[PDB]
C-alpha cells in the first residue's frame, strides 16, 4: 500500500536506530504497520513509471 | 535464494603432512562427489567413504552414489581444495583414476570401485580415520557387465540350494574385460536388489505376454533353411519342440511391437547406467582424456 | 601467434562498439535511429513467437503459463498451441469446482475445439501434445502474439524484473517433507484404465531427485493402484493393446526457497496457483513408464 | 563478345513527415521519456451563459 | 576473432560448377567420424560406410556414433565446418523428404531413398533429418517388414508387405524400400530380428519360474497377476548352469536391440521460414 | 477517478470553445469519456485535504 520504491530512491537521512529487541524479532512480531522484507538485490525501485 | 555455487572451496581441517599434500596434488582433474553445495565445506563430506556402513552391499551403495552431485578437481593449495560443478554440453579434461582401460568415442559411467590385483591402492589420504574413496569411471560395456551379474545373481539366488547359489555367485562375481580381470565386492541380495528383481519379473511378464506369434515363430521358421554358428549356438539355449501364417495383420502387429518397445525399455533401464561423460581424445599412456560432460 | 597475443585477456563484449556504430563511425554518417545500445543484446535466453486465436488466450494474459502444443488430427490447422489450464479440464486430477470455474473461463468456439480434439482420437493424451515452454508477453488482438521462452529465465526487455511459473493447485505436487536445495521440476501423465475409458491424471512435480531409475521407483510407489489398474485391463481386456501406466517429461529448475503460493485474477474469478519465482526452462522429452 | 553497356541503380527518393502538407493537421513533438508514460489528459472547464 | 570451426580440404580437382554446388549446402548437418581440426574430403557424409551386405540398422548404428558437424562457410581450397554446442540455436536445411513445423522434435536417420558433388568414385551422402513421431513408425515398420521375410511367397503375406513399404506423414507420402534383397535378408537385420525372437522366447519360459516364487511375497498384489496372466497364456498353448545362460543369454540379446529400441533426440525446432527448406532450432546433444 | 476540484482550483488557459451542438447535447448524447456536471455552487472544492 506503501510507496517502497520511492522510499528507496530518494535522498534520506542517516540515524542510528535503537531498537530494543533484535530488529527481525519486531519486523516478525509485528511491531509496525505496513512492513515489507526482501533479500538480496530486488530490482523492481528501477521500473519508473 | 543463494543460486546454487558452481565453484566449492573444501578445507582439511586435520593437519597434513607433506606425503598428503603431494598426494593431493596428483588428483587434480579427477571427479569427486559431494553430497550438497555451499562455498565453503569440510572434507568429511568429501568423497564416498562417508556411506560405507555395516550394510556393506554394493547394490546400496551404487543407489548412493547416482544422487550424489559430480564435481571435476581444480588446482590444489596448502590445505585447501578447489573444486568445479561442470555444466552439460561442455568440454573437460579428467583424470583416469581407476585401472580400466579407456577407448576413443567411448560413453564413460560413474561405479562404486570393485577391487582388483594384490588390492593394495589404498593409500589415498588416510587421515583420523577418515580415507579419501573415489568413485570409478568406466565405459559403458563393463557397468552393463556389472549389473547384468547384479541382477543375474539375484534372480538365480530364489529357490536355488544354498551351496549352489554359492557356487553361482563365485563363478559370477568375476569379470575379464578389455584384457582386466575385476571382482566385485559384497554382493549381498537385499531388498534394494528385490526391487529390481520385481520390475524384472513384470518386464518379462509383460514382453511374454505381448509378443506375437510371428516373433515367436521366427527363430523356429529360420532354422529349417538357415545354418551358422550364430544360429547353431543360438537354437542351444531353446527347449526342443510347408504352412502359412495363421494370421496377418499389420496394424496389430504394429500397436503390438509398439507396446513392445515400452516393455524391453522398461527391462533395459535397470542395468543401464547414465552416460556422464563422452570421450574423444587419450592420453597414449592412458592416464588422462578430454571428455564432454552430460547428466 | 606470440606471447602478448596469448597473455592478452578476451575483448569484453560490452566494451566494443556494436556494428551499426561501427559503420556510422566509418563513415562520420548521422542517423535517426538511436544506435548505441541495442536492446536483447545480452538476453541470453532462447525465444520463439506464436500466433494464437483470441478464444485461446485466457489467464496467459499474465506471463508465466506453460505453453504446449497440440495435435488436432487435421490438415486446416494442424497444430494448436493451448496452456496447462485447458488441460486442466480434462485431467481427473483437478477438483469440482476449479473444473466448473475454468470451465466457465474457457467458453470460447477454439477452446471447446481443442477439447472436442483431444477426447476424439484413440491415441493416448502424451502422444498429441508437445511442450514449448513457458511465456511472457501479450498482445492482444482477434490473433494474440505470445513470445515464449525455451531455454532460460523469465524477465522483460531490461531483466528489471522476473517472472514465475503458475501451476494450478490441484495439479502440484511434493514427496518430500524438507526441500533440497535445488529443486527440479517435471511434468506427469498418468492414466487410469476404468471399464468405459481412459481418465488421465495431469500434475506437476517438484523433486530434489535427478537420477532417472531413482525418481521412476519414487514414482511407481506413489501410483501402485494405477500400475494395478494397467496390469488388470491387460487381463480383462485382450485385443486392447495398452501401453504405458504414465509419462515422465522433465522441463526446468528452481530454488526451494522461491517456491509460493498464490492466486490469479480474470474477469474478476479467482484460480489459485503455486509458484515458481526464478523458474528457468530446461525442456526434455517424456519418457515412459511401467 | 557480350558487352555490358553500364550497370544501374535505384535512385531511390526520402520521404520526411514534417515536409508533407499532412503535418499541417499535426503539431509534432519529441519526448524523449515517452516509453515511460502510461496515460497523457487534458481537463476541461465550461460554464455557459 | 574467429570462432571455432574445423577445416576440410577436398583432395580432388574442383570445377566453379563444384564449388557452386557446395555453396548451396550452406547450413546443412555433416556427419564427421572424429573430431578432429584437419580433414580431407573423403571423411565427409556416409559414403565412406556404404556397403553392399550391410543395410540400414548398421547404418543407424554407426550414426549413433559419429560426430555432427554444421558446414559453415565454403572458400577456394578449403571448407569450414562448424561443431555445434548443447543448448545453442543454430540454422539447418530441411534435406528431408517432409515439411517441419515449430515445436518439433528432430532425429538424424540414414537416407532411404537429386545427388550431389559426384567426384571420382565419391558422392556427399547427407543424412535424413525426421520428426521423431515418423522415424518410430519407420524404424517399427521396418523391422516388421523385416520379420515377414520367411514367409514372402503368399500373396497375402505381400498385401501386408507393401501395405508396410507405404507411409503417410503431413502432406507428404512415399515408400520406404525393402530390406529384403533377391529373396535373402542382410545378416544386420536379420540378427536384429533374431535378438528380437530370442528375446521374446526366452522370456516366455523364464519368467514363470521366478514369478510364482517372487509373488507370494508380493506385498503389491501385482505379481500375483502376473502370475494368472501367465497362466492364462500358456492355457491358450534343468541344470544351474543352463538357468545361467539362459540368464545370460536373455540379457546379451536384450542389449543388442538398444539401437532399435530407443532413439535420441538432436535438434527442437522453433521458426521456419514460407522457404520452409530451412530452419533455425536449438541444438541437444 | 479524475478529481474535478484539482481543475476547479488550479489555474486555467483561456480558450474560445467550439462545439458545433449544444454543450449539453453533446454532454447528454455522451460525447465525452468522462464527465462531471453540478448545477449552483458546490462546496467541494473548498475542503483541501
Amino acid at each position: 500500500m506503501e510507496n517502497w520504491s520511492a522510499l528507496e530512491l530518494l535522498p534520506k537521512v542517516g540515524i542510528p536506530t535503537d531498537f530494543l529487541t533484535h530488529v527481525k524479532t519486531s519486523a516478525g512480531e509485528e511491531m509496525f504497520e505496513a512492513l515489507r522484507i526482501y533479500y538480496g538485490d530486488d530490482p523492481e525501485r528501477y521500473n519508473i513509471h | 535464494m543463494a543460486a546454487m555455487e558452481a565453484n566449492i572451496f573444501c578445507t582439511f581441517d586435520h593437519k597434513l603432512s607433506i606425503a598428503d599434500v603431494g598426494k593431493l596434488t596428483k588428483l587434480v582433474a579427477a571427479v569427486v562427489p559431494i553430497p550438497q553445495r555451499l562455498h565453503l565445506i569440510k572434507h568429511y563430506q568429501l568423497g564416498l567413504h562417508q556411506f560405507v556402513d555395516h550394510t556393506r552391499g554394493y547394490v546400496r551403495l551404487r543407489g548412493l552414489l547416482r544422487n550424489m552431485t559430480l564435481t571435476l578437481m581444480r588446482r590444489v593449495e596448502g590445505n585447501q581444495i578447489l573444486l568445479h560443478v561442470p555444466t552439460h554440453g561442455l568440454l573437460y579434461t579428467v583424470l583416469n583414476t581407476g585401472p580400466v582401460t579407456w577407448e576413443k568415442g567411448d560413453a564413460l559411467c560413474v561405479l562404486p570401485p570393485l577391487f582388483h590385483g594384490p588390492l593394495a591402492r589404498e593409500n589415498l589420504l588416510t587421515l583420523g580415520q577418515w580415507e579419501l574413496v573415489l568413485p570409478w569411471i568406466v565405459p559403458m560395456p563393463l557397468a552393463l557387465e556389472i549389473n547384468q551379474r547384479l541382477l543375474i545373481m539375484g534372480l538365480f539366488s530364489l529357490d536355488r540350494s544354498y551351496e549352489e547359489v554359492k557356487a553361482a555367485v563365485q563363478q559370477l562375481q568375476t569379470i575379464t574385460f578389455r584384457d582386466a580381470t575385476f571382482t566385485i565386492p559384497d554382493p549381498v541380495i537385499d531388498q534394494h536388489l528385490l526391487i529390481d528383481m520385481k520390475t524384472a519379473c513384470l518386464s518379462m511378464s509383460m514382453v511374454a505376454n505381448l509378443a506375437s506369434e510371428l516373433t515367436m515363430t521366427y527363430v523356429r521358421k529360420l532354422a529349417l533353411e538357415d545354418s551358422s554358428m550364430l544360429l547353431v549356438k543360438c537354437q542351444e539355449l531353446l527347449m526342443r519342440l510347408p504352412a502359412r501364417p495363421q494370421h496377418v495383420s499389420p496394424d496389430d502387429e504394429i500397436a503390438r511391437l509398439s507396446a513392445l518397445f515400452v516393455m524391453l525399455r522398461q527391462l533395459d533401464d535397470l542395468i543401464r547406467e547414465q552416460v556422464v561423460f563422452t570421450v574423444c581424445d587419450v592420453s597414449p599412456d592412458n592416464k588422462s582424456a578430454t571428455c564432454i560432460f552430460k547428466g | 601467434m606470440d606471447a602478448r597475443a596469448v597473455a592478452k585477456r578476451p575483448r569484453d563484449p560490452a566494451d566494443e562498439d556494436n556494428e551499426l556504430v561501427t559503420a556510422l563511425k566509418a563513415k562520420r554518417e548521422v542517423n535517426t535511429i538511436s544506435v548505441r545500445y541495442l536492446y536483447h543484446a545480452d538476453h541470453q535466453a532462447l525465444t520463439a513467437r506464436f500466433f494464437v486465436p483470441e478464444g485461446l488466450v485466457e489467464f496467459e494474459a499474465q506471463p508465466g503459463a506453460l505453453l504446449i502444443r497440440m495435435e488436432t488430427g487435421c490438415d486446416s490447422p494442424r497444430h494448436l498451441y493451448i496452456s496447462l489450464y485447458l488441460l486442466g479440464i480434462r485431467a481427473s486430477n483437478v477438483s469440482a469446482s476449479t473444473r466448473c470455474l475454468l470451465e466457465s473461463v474457457y467458453t470460447a468456439s477454439a477452446a471447446r475445439a481443442a477439447l472436442q480434439w483431444l477426447d476424439l482420437g484413440p491415441h493416448l493424451l502424451h502422444r498429441r501434445l508437445e511442450t514449448l515452454g513457458c511465456v511472457k508477453t501479450v498482445s492482444l488482438g482477434i490473433t494474440s502474439l505470445l513470445t515464449c521462452v525455451m531455454r532460460g529465465y523469465l524477465y522483460n526487455t531490461l531483466k528489471t524484473e522476473v517472472f514465475a511459473l503458475m501451476i494450478p493447485k490441484d495439479m502440484y505436487l511434493t514427496w518430500e517433507e524438507t526441500r533440497g536445495r535445488l529443486q527440479y521440476v517435471y511434468l506427469i501423465i498418468v492414466y487410469d484404465y476404468d471399464g468405459p475409458e481412459t481418465r488421465p491424471g495431469i500434475y506437476v512435480l517438484t523433486s530434489s531427485i535427478a537420477h532417472w531409475q531413482t525418481l521412476v521407483d519414487v514414482a511407481r510407489g506413489k501410483f501402485a493402484r494405477e500400475r494395478c489398474s494397467f496390469v488388470n485391463r491387460r487381463i480383462t481386456r485382450p485385443r486392447q493393446i495398452p501401453l504405458c501406466t504414465g509419462v515422465i517429461q522433465k522441463l526446468g529448475w528452481c530454488l526451494a526457497d522461491d517456491i509460493h503460493t498464490s492466486f490469479l485474477v480474470h474477469k474478476e474469478l479467482k484460480l489459485s496457483v503455486v509458484r515458481l519465482d526464478n523458474f528457468s526452462v530446461e525442456l526434455g522429452d517424456f519418457r515412459e513408464f511401467v | 563478345f557480350e558487352a555490358i553497356f553500364g550497370t544501374f541503380c535505384n535512385r531511390l527518393e526520402w520521404v520526411y513527415f514534417l515536409t508533407s502538407g499532412l503535418a499541417a493537421a499535426a503539431h509534432a513533438i519529441k519526448f524523449h521519456d515517452l516509453n515511460k508514460l502510461t496515460t497523457g489528459k487534458m481537463l476541461f472547464h465550461v460554464q455557459v451563459p
